[PDB]
């Protein structure tokens, strides 16, 4: 008597499995973002090329 | 002629270090008639050495002559992979070899001393 | 941290607990030393609280209980030198 | 300078040398003060059996280090030899070899122990003001 | 581990003492022409010629041994006594146990006559 | 059936041999997707995301020299030689503690009074080679020496570290209503 | 527990594991031969009680030689109490034998792509 | 099950000395462990039998080491462990050695044997011929003794301090603090354990006539 | 060679703007001749050091 | 001629001869932590031999305690009970937790992941306190006496055993999600220190790296013990000899033990935790006073000790390290005759210059933390 014991109806199953829930987007996905950011920023950048040209024939 | 008994190189079966071995029944086969020759000629028929590697290598011979698939066979035998069934093969093979000139049927050459495998009686 | 008073010792220290039951591996339970003494790291700690710092005794000990503790030895060498002779 | 940052060569050999490293574990960090063991300075700490064949090695390390110099012993194997006071290639302690100047007694012991040895140790510093 | 160090050889037995002898002989030719060595690589104090005689009057200390598997094994500790010296194993404190009579005289009454020894009883 | 010899019923399981390892075009991703996370780290931005969770939660330190680790009634730290109610040593000399030790620290001296009575003239432990077993608490019949839950006790000295009976007979002064209450929540298991 | 410290029905001796413990069966050279001569408390190969004790004890004091109790041997003691009785050498044996399970889906703990395999 | 999977080892192991009669002069089980008993020149024979046969693959050298027996002629036995990592078992072999006479090496045969082998050496001084480096291990360089040999004493005959003298450590006759007081002066003197009845199967021990 | 070309690729970020369609060309063919030696000792496994780990793979052969 | 130059590369001195970069041939000295246990405990009972097992491998103790504890237990022809079984089987299985989380964490380390090695000690810490709640001492419990278990478990232990098995899941797929993954981790390590399956078994080798190489072996499933037998328990088995797959068969190893550690909770049966009788282990301290027999059995059983029959054995289970057996020779006294450990450590140096040849030098450090050396085992 006093000794410690498991409970009657036993304890609840703890996670012993891998949790590896999916956390990023398909790759496919990630690359057209960049391949979107890239153009939008070479678009922008060019733009302010020929904008700072056409300053530099008015200097 | 010789005879092929582990590719170290190949594709990758479980063990590591051995991989898998192109045609290993005609190997399992010729090796097993080495194996058979040699005891035959060079141990005299009273010794229970060659007795039991006789009907051994006859027995297990059989299973590799009559049934052809590989899974079915390495279940048969019992033993390990038929790679690794090739490497024991010849590896009782040079056994056989070596008992020949080691020559183990005799009486023993060293006995004991009376007061020697006593401990605490 | 959220200080509780939960003791004064004989010696003059502060006992405090805080940010209780919330967390497993939150300490609960610290002292301040009233002395902040110039690099000086000694310390008298009463031996009967130090286990209250240990989480072995739970129960909270008093201060007029420190002080009979004291009284009890200092009247235990008055009986142990009777027994001596 | 010396005070509030103390790098001690540790000669962690045997079973103590994991309880020294329970200080460098996130409970008994004294990320605090300053004491660092993760590893020139004018300490070391021999903590674990100090055998037959050591001794030289031991001294060596101890010699050459800066001329202010300290150690502390800790454990029951690296002072008075301990649990295998009585083996044939064992050092009784490492007073043999390096003067001790605290010693911190347990066979493993508590980084608790440690740290206080340590303390001690720190106030003799301070009160020799060299 | 396949390969072995480095000076070592497979210890092997003769059946013949005078194998045992030519194999001894090569053994001190091996200690005596190492025997510069030493002297840079354990610091010593002294001289080289008392090494020399010192690897001499310890093969001195064997001379008249009959048994052969004695002599044998007499070799195999010889040579393993080789092989840790001519390397760095052995450190200064261990090649030194070999010279303890050479490095200081401890003091005086060194006792000879049955007197000097009584009056310490035997010390 | 009847096994070959030199083979048992432990034969390779079904599946033991492993597959041939797929080449590249047995692949179900294609290049262009295996070329996403070859350039642009894919899992290394997953373990530095890893590093950067434990940033921002509350951490496991705790400070020493005013706050001590949680530690059970049954520890052992310094010794203690315990004394009765009304006053008495309780070390009869009876030489357990003595003849249990695998250190052999315990150097026990006995003599007997005109009383009757049995005590100890020296008693002895070199805490050099004190291993902290706690069998010498385990063998006392009379419960006369314990370990006290201390261990902030580091000496300057070994010769402050051999400790006889009146360092040990105070340290059962100091040490006794902790002692008491953690010898009486061990007694229900020994 | 109680039913170790009962106070009616405990003698010592029947729960007693100590002094009844196994002695290490040594055989000799000779005592083999006195199993494939005289043979066996299972199957004995001797009578005549009084000239038993006698056809034992050459044998106890170095009569016959070994190889020539294996030579003198009939095939039925060799294929029974030296081989097998298919005249096949024994196994080395294993007290408890293992049979192995692979675990290979879902229930695996490394999907596959990872080299480990968690058998059972 | 166990008392059957006793009795299959006996039989087993009767087999292995019919089959190698030249080499093993006896076997001995004691619960479920067998133990080869094999001459000194019988070393290599019997252990390439225990690797090769298909029977009989140990394959795997575990621990070896020696014991002495002060009281025996041979002084010092030298026994083996094997591990059948495909059938499951475990054997042992030993063998004698005196200190000057030695054994031969299973380095040939057995790759992690060698360590093996010269840990043994240090402790007992038994000699392994055929055996590339063969020299001391775990205990100090220059010490003279072998360690774990009933004539060298508990704390050994030198000791170490640090001379001012020299500059250097030395290394001193032993001198005590304490002196080692063994407890075993003082043993039982009635018998503590009986004799002990037997695991022998009935089909292997003599027939008693009628 | 790797961080010279660096220094001959100078001049000409900085004069990108006159050498229009022209000097664009020079750049382009300077770079192709460039890389060329570049496949030259990446195909000829240059500044890979090796070493001798490996058992060659030879099966057992007998008799 | 080439000319390889010599380096002096716990406490270990190992010599490197180098030719350039590639190590042509190694050396590893051993020696500086033998302090000559294996003689000790023939001058000491067994009572008191069973501290000199958890000095040596320390990281692992009470499995170092329980081989010693059932080699004498089989040479003693006695029975521990049930309780006993089970409790002994968990807290070796902490202990595996322990030790795997020790190993793992310092490969790591020596890779050069500084993560690992400070979240593992935390995680430690908490099974230290699992020792120091159970024994007194943290880091040397002698909890597993030869006769069985020293005394019980305390009043609220099981539910705080739960309590961390409930999270030590979510911790470590953590400390797993940055290493497994890991391009540097893996490119530094998936050739490196290949061990081929026959070699495997010459080498002597056993435990993670014999599993390793794609044989299956464990004394825990081939050879049962200590109600291993009544547990449910897979194997994690590699295919390549390398140091990725002992890598991740301890990685494996962590989730098996956090399984048997969940079962060993639910199926915990009440029983006595000693063996029955008291010529072997101790009275309790209540009746050895009131009862003559048992305060001569307690004076006895320490001024003597308990004799054991005479003979031998060779007991063996599988440390976390590998194979660790111990050999121990009764003479028929109380003092063992002779006992030799077989420490696994031993012959995983031993096996090193045949695998770590035409490695690179920091290929001969990523090649040390999976052959697990302690050297509290190596040396001892
Ligand atoms: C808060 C909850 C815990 C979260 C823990 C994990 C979060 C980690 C998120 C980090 C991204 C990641 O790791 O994405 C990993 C992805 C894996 O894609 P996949 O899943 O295999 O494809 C299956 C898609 N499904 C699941 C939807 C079906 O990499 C990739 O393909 C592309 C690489 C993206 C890297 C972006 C870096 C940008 C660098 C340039 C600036
Ligand atoms: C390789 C590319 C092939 C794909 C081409 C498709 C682009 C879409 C066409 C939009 C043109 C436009 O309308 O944008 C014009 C802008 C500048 O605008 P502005 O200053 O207002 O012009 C002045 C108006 N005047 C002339 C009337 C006065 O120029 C750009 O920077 C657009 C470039 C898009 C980015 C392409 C880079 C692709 C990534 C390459 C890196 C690997
Ligand atoms: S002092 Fe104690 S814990 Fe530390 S190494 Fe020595 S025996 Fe091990
Ligand atoms: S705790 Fe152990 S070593 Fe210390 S005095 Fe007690 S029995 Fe001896
Ligand atoms: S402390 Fe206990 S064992 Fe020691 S002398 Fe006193 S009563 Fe005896």
């Amino acid at each position: 008597v006093g000794q410690d014991l498991p409970p009657v109806g036993g304890y609840e199953p703890v996670q012993w499995r891998r949790n590896l829930p999916a956390r990023g987007f398909r790759p496919l996905v990630y690359l057209a973002a960049l391949c979107g950011i890239c153009g939008y920023g070479f678009y922008r950048a060019l733009g302010g090329i020929q904008e700072r040209r056409e300053l530099k024939r008015e200097k | 002629q010789s005879v092929l008994v582990q590719m170290r190189e190949g594709t990758p079966i479980g063990l590591t270090g051995i991989y898998q071995h192109p045609n290993p029944r005609p190997a399992l086969i010729a090796l097993y008639e080495a194996t058979l020759k040699e005891l035959q000629d060079k141990h005299p028929k009273d010794s229970v050495y060659r007795q039991s590697i006789e009907n051994l290598t006859a027995h297990r011979k059989q299973i590799v002559e009559d049934n052809e698939v590989s899974e079915v066979i390495e279940n048969k035998i019992g033993a390990g992979l038929i790679e690794e069934v090739v490497i024991q093969a010849h590896e009782e093979l040079e056994l056989a070899k070596k008992m020949s000139e080691w020559k183990p049927w005799e009486e023993l050459e060293e006995k004991p001393l009376e007061d020697q495998w006593v401990y605490f009686n | 941290k959220s200080k509780y008073f939960v003791g004064y010792d004989l010696d003059g220290n502060s006992y405090w607990e805080f940010k209780n039951v919330n967390n497993p591996g939150r300490y609960r339970r610290i002292v301040e030393p009233a002395k902040p003494d110039l690099s000086l790291v000694d310390h008298k700690i009463p031996p009967q609280w130090v286990q209250w710092l240990r989480f072995t005794r739970p129960h909270h000990p008093t201060l007029e209980e420190l002080i009979a503790d004291k009284q009890r030895q200092e009247l235990l060498q008055a009986k142990i030198a009777a027994y001596e002779a | 300078a010396r005070q509030g940052s103390f790098w001690p060569v540790t000669f962690g050999l045997a079973c103590c040398a994991v309880e020294m490293m329970h200080v460098s574990a996130p409970r008994y960090d004294q990320d605090r003060l300053g004491i660092i063991f993760r590893a020139q300075s004018d300490i070391m700490i021999v903590a674990g059996t100090l055998t037959n064949k050591m001794a030289p090695v031991l001294r060596q390390v101890y010699d050459q280090m800066p001329e202010p110099r300290w150690v502390i012993s800790m454990g029951s194997c690296a002072n008075g030899g301990g649990y295998y006071h009585f083996s044939y290639s064992v050092v009784r302690g490492c007073d043999r070899i390096v003067p001790v100047d605290v010693y911190v007694p347990g066979c493993p012991p508590t980084s608790e122990a440690l740290m206080y040895g340590v303390f001690q140790l720190q106030r003799k510093m301070r009160n020799t003001k060299i | 581990a396949i390969i072995a160090t480095a000076f070592a050889e497979t210890v092997k037995f003769s059946g013949s003492k005078q194998e045992l002898q030519k194999r001894t002989l090569a053994l001190y030719r091996q200690f005596l022409r190492g025997a510069p060595t030493f002297a840079d690589l354990y610091e010593v104090q002294f001289s080289i010629p008392t090494i020399r005689t010192k690897i001499r009057q310890e093969f001195e200390r064997h001379r008249f041994v009959d048994d052969l598997s004695i002599q044998n094994v007499l070799y195999a500790k010889g040579h393993m006594e080789y092989q840790e010296c001519i390397n760095f194993w052995k450190q200064q404190a261990q090649f030194l146990k070999y010279f303890p009579e050479e490095d200081d005289i401890q003091g005086r009454h060194q006792p000879s006559n049955f007197v000097d020894k009584f009056l310490k009883n035997r010390a | 059936n009847i096994y070959a010899g030199g083979s048992a019923a432990a034969a390779p399981p079904a599946g033991f041999r492993i597959h041939r390892p797929a080449t590249w075009e047995e692949s179900e991703e294609g290049a262009l997707s295996k070329a996403t996370k070859y350039f642009l780290l894919a899992e290394m931005f997953r373990g530095l995301y890893v590093v950067l969770e434990q940033f921002f939660r509350a951490p496991y330190t705790i400070y020493y020299p005013f706050e001590k680790g949680p530690v059970s009634p049954r520890f052992r730290g310094e010794h203690a030689l315990r004394r009765y109610p009304s006053g008495e040593e309780r070390c009869i000399a009876c030489k357990l503690c003595e003849a249990i030790c695998p250190a052999l620290a315990i150097t026990i001296d006995a003599e007997e009074r005109i009383d009757g009575s049995r005590r100890t003239t020296k008693y002895d432990i070199d805490m050099t080679k004190c291993i902290y077993c706690g069998y010498c608490q385990e063998s006392c019949p009379v419960d006369a020496i314990v370990e006290t839950p201390n261990v902030e006790y580091a000496t300057e000295t070994r010769e402050e570290l051999l400790y006889n009976k009146e360092k040990l007979l105070a340290n059962g002064d100091k040490w006794e209503l902790e002692l008491q209450y953690a010898l009486d929540a061990d007694a229900p298991y020994r | 527990s109680y039913p170790t410290n009962d106070i009616a029905e405990n003698p010592y001796w029947k729960r007693d594991h100590r002094r009844a413990y196994p002695q290490t069966a040594f055989f000799d050279q000779k005592t083999v031969t006195g199993l494939l001569e005289l043979g066996s408390e299972a199957t004995p190969r001797i009578a005549d009680g009084e000239a038993g004790t006698k056809a034992l004890a050459n044998i106890a004091n170095g009569g016959v030689s070994f190889t020539q109790a294996l030579g003198k041997s009939s095939k039925d003691v060799i294929y029974g109490e030296v081989l097998t009785v298919n005249g096949l050498p024994p196994v080395a044996p294993t007290l408890a034998p293992k049979q192995w399970k692979i675990i290979e889906g879902e229930a695996a703990i490394y999907p596959k792509g990872y080299p480990c395999r968690t058998f059972h | 099950r166990y008392l059957q999977h006793v009795s299959d080892l006996h039989q087993y192991a009767k087999y292995i000395m019919a089959a190698l009669p030249k080499y093993i002069q006896g076997f001995s089980v004691w619960k479920d462990e067998l133990t080869l008993h094999v001459a000194p020149s019988a070393v290599i024979p019997v252990t390439t039998f225990l690797r090769d046969n298909t029977s009989t693959q140990y394959k795997s050298i575990i621990d070896i080491t020696a014991v002495d027996y002060p009281s025996r002629e041979n002084r010092f036995e030298v026994v083996y462990n094997f591990l059948s990592v495909r059938h499951n078992s475990r054997i042992r072999l030993k063998t004698y050695a005196t200190e000057v006479t030695p054994v031969p090496s299973i380095t040939c045969l057995y790759e992690g044997a060698n360590w093996f082998e010269r840990e043994a050496y240090d402790m007992y001084g038994v000699f392994f011929e055929g055996h590339p480096d063969l020299r001391r291990i775990m205990t100090d360089y220059g010490f003279e003794g072998h360690p774990l040999r009933k004539d060298f004493p508990l704390t050994g005959y030198t000791e170490v301090r640090w001379d001012e003298e020299k500059r250097r450590v030395v290394y001193e006759p032993l001198e005590l603090t304490q002196a080692f007081r063994n407890f075993s002066a003082g043993s039982t003197a009635w018998e503590p354990v009986g004799p002990g009845r037997d695991d022998r199967p009935d089909s292997f021990k003599l027939p008693t006539p009628k | 060679p790797f961080d010279l070309e660096i220094s001959t690729l100078l001049p000409y970020v900085m004069s990108i703007y006159l050498v229009s369609n022209y000097g664009f060309t020079i750049v382009l063919l300077f770079l192709l001749i460039l890389i060329i030696g570049f496949v030259y000792e990446i195909n000829t496994n240059a500044l890979k050091i090796n070493k001798h780990n490996k058992p060659n793979t030879d099966s057992l052969i007998y008799k | 001629r080439i000319r390889a130059f010599t380096i002096n590369f716990g406490v270990l001195r190992l010599i490197l001869e180098l030719s350039g970069e590639e190590i042509i041939r190694s050396d590893p000295h051993v020696g500086l932590l033998h302090r000559g246990t294996e003689k000790l405990i023939e001058y000491k009972t067994y009572m008191q031999a069973l501290p000199y097992f958890d000095r040596l491998d320390y990281v692992s103790m009470m499995t170092n305690e329980q081989v010693f504890s059932l080699a004498v237990e089989k040479l003693l022809n006695v029975e521990v009970p049930l309780r006993g079984k089970y409790i002994r089987t968990m807290f070796g299985e902490i202990t595996r937790v322990l030790n795997h989380l020790m190993s793992v964490c310092s490969h790591a380390m020596d890779v050069g992941a500084l993560t690992p090695f400070l979240w593992g000690f935390e995680e430690r810490e908490k099974l230290m306190e699992f020792y120091e709640r159970v024994s007194g001492a943290r880091l040397h419990a002698a909890y597993v006496r030869p006769g069985g278990v020293s005394q019980d478990l305390p009043a609220g232990l099981l539910d705080d055993i739960y309590m961390w098995a409930t999270q030590f899941g979510d911790r470590l797929d953590e400390i797993e999600e940055l290493l497994t993954d890991n391009r540097i981790w893996k490119l530094r390590t998936v050739n490196i220190g290949t061990v081929t399956a026959q070699d495997a078994l010459n080498l002597g080798l056993s435990g993670p790296m014999l599993r390793g190489s794609g044989i299956p072996f464990d004394i825990r499933k081939n050879a049962p013990y200590d109600a291993y037998d009544k547990v449910d328990f897979d194997v994690p088995v590699g295919m390549n000899g390398d140091c990725y797959d002992r890598y991740l068969i301890r990685m494996a190893e962590f989730r098996q033990s956090l399984r048997i550690i969940e079962q060993c909770c639910n199926d915990m049966p009440a029983g006595a935790v000693k063996v029955e009788d008291f010529k072997i282990n101790s009275p309790p301290r209540n009746l050895m006073k009131e009862d003559m027999e048992a305060l001569i059995h307690h004076f006895l059983l320490y001024t003597k000790g308990y004799s054991v029959p005479p003979g031998e054995t060779y007991t063996a289970i599988e440390a976390p390290k590998g194979e660790m057996g111990v050999y121990v020779v009764s003479d028929g006294s109380e003092r063992p005759y002779k006992c030799k450990i077989r420490a696994p450590g031993f012959a995983h140096l031993g096996a090193f210059d045949h695998i770590a040849r035409g490695h690179f030098l920091p290929d001969a450090v990523a090649i040390i933390g999976t052959m697990d050396l302690v050297f509290g085992e190596v040396d001892r």
